[PDB]
């Protein structure tokens, strides 16, 4: 009643009172982690913890990473919910990722070197099922589209770190920002010698990843467990985005190996200027155009040893006897 | 002069979750008869279907329902903890009114 409103203006004075503690971190950034299985995302993941920890079975993870705010010298704690590869459990993201937390999520995406562009292929079909897990929550679609409007905003706001749209700038304007780790780059020498992957091939692939990263209206970051490839940086991007960070990384793209270039450091002209070092293979050239994946290993099927039925053999060699 | 918190309720959650998982994977890792040891040839690595029952979450007798159960038992717990760790959180205003 009246003293509820009371309570909750003494709340409110509360709150005004708070400014000495306001503003030292939006409490809920809960940043999910999507993609398909086998790439070891909870080891990526625990990795940028700064803990340890290999035992994420099957479903839902909840990894707490816990943002060192020096510059307030205050603390936060941010939900990692990463969900694993079954499209069969593909109903648990409701669990974790809701509407009232929408706005203040950012998805991710994993990357595997071994299968590249089906990792590709892979990454796609996780987006469309967080497109779909989006689709379902129905809000009002009037703040969806400011929403995204800001998000628009936020892409065309990337200043370099010293107008008009795209073709396909956040082809998926899904309006939450989105950032793709492409992981295993540790096996860059397996690719180019195991599996063949070719310097102009894997030129190729990068530049493909950067599109579907602009067709997602997204950013790219190249990385890998071993070799520690911005794996801090990582971080220092993750909390700008979210947590407000002070961001002032500085865009790399001459090497491969850690290219993590955020988003305004290339547009299409730029990417495709990346692009026209792929000589050989074609500027649009598919993701099968340099994927392989033999057959190993041989899985049992051992011609199925049986013999004929009682009755049909006893007909059979009737029918013999009837000859003979 | 904070009311602090030792740990996070996002630790508690994290506590919790892990204590499900630890409770799924007990059965979940009962080791799969290699039934085909027996046969030789090919010395590949164990996949998740060699160390454990894998598929059994998939291959459970009431479709998603046990691990929706689950997660929803879990999201329950974090939202009772939260709404007590709320309320004891507006006693700050008692300190710095």
């Amino acid at each position: 009643s009246e003293e509820e409103e009371g309570q909750s203006l003494w709340s409110s004075i509360l709150s005004e009172v708070s400014t000495r503690a306001r503003s030292k971190l939006p409490s809920g950034k809960n940043i999910l982690v999507f993609g398909e299985d086998g790439s070891g995302k909870t080891t990526l993941m625990t990795k940028l913890q700064g803990a340890e920890h290999g035992k994420k079975g099957r479903g839902l993870e909840y990894l707490y990473l816990s943002v060192h705010d020096e510059d307030r010298d205050d603390h936060t704690r941010c939900n990692v919910w990463i969900l694993d590869g079954d499209l069969y459990h593909k109903g648990l993201l409701k669990f974790a990722v809701s509407a009232e937390s929408l706005p203040e999520t950012l998805v991710i995406f994993v990357a595997d070197m071994s299968r590249p562009w089906t990792v590709m292929e892979s990454l796609q079909k996780w987006a469309s099922v967080l497109r779909e897990h989006i689709d379902k929550m129905k809000i009002p679609p009037e703040k969806m589209r400011e929403l995204e409007r800001k998000f628009v905003k936020d892409f065309q706001d990337y200043m370099e770190p010293e107008l008009p749209l795209g073709d396909n700038v956040l082809t998926h304007n899904l309006g939450i920002p989105v950032l793709v780790v492409c992981t295993k780059c540790d096996a860059v020498s397996v690719l180019e010698k195991e599996h063949d992957y070719r310097d102009e091939h894997l030129d190729f692939i990068q530049s493909h990843l950067r599109r579907f990263c602009l067709q997602y209206g997204a950013a790219l970051i190249y990385t890998s467990v071993k070799e520690e490839k911005n794996l801090d940086l990582l971080y220092k991007y993750i909390v700008h985005k979210t947590y407000g960070f002070h961001f002032t990384t500085p865009a790399l793209v001459v090497e491969k190996d850690a290219v993590f270039i955020p988003a305004g450091w290339d547009n299409e002209k730029k990417i495709a200027i990346l692009h026209e070092n792929f000589t050989t293979v074609k500027p649009e050239d598919a993701y099968e155009d340099f994927i392989v994946k033999p057959p190993v290993r041989k899985l049992v099927h051992d011609k199925e040893l049986a013999a004929e039925d009682e009755q049909v053999f006893l007909m059979k060699q009737q029918s013999l006897l009837a000859k003979q | 002069q904070v009311i602090y918190l030792n740990p996070p309720i996002e630790e508690c959650r994290y506590k919790l979750y892990q204590e499900m998982f630890a409770w799924k994977m007990v059965v979940l890792s009962l080791p799969r008869i290699q039934s085909q040891r027996y046969q030789v040839g090919v010395h590949y690595e164990l996949t998740e279907e060699e160390k454990f029952y894998r598929n059994a979450l998939t291959r459970m007798p009431d479709g998603p329902v046990a691990l929706e159960e689950s997660y929803s038992a879990v999201m329950g717990i974090v939202s009772e903890v939260e709404q007590y760790v709320k309320v004891w959180l507006q006693y700050q205003c008692l300190w710095d009114m």
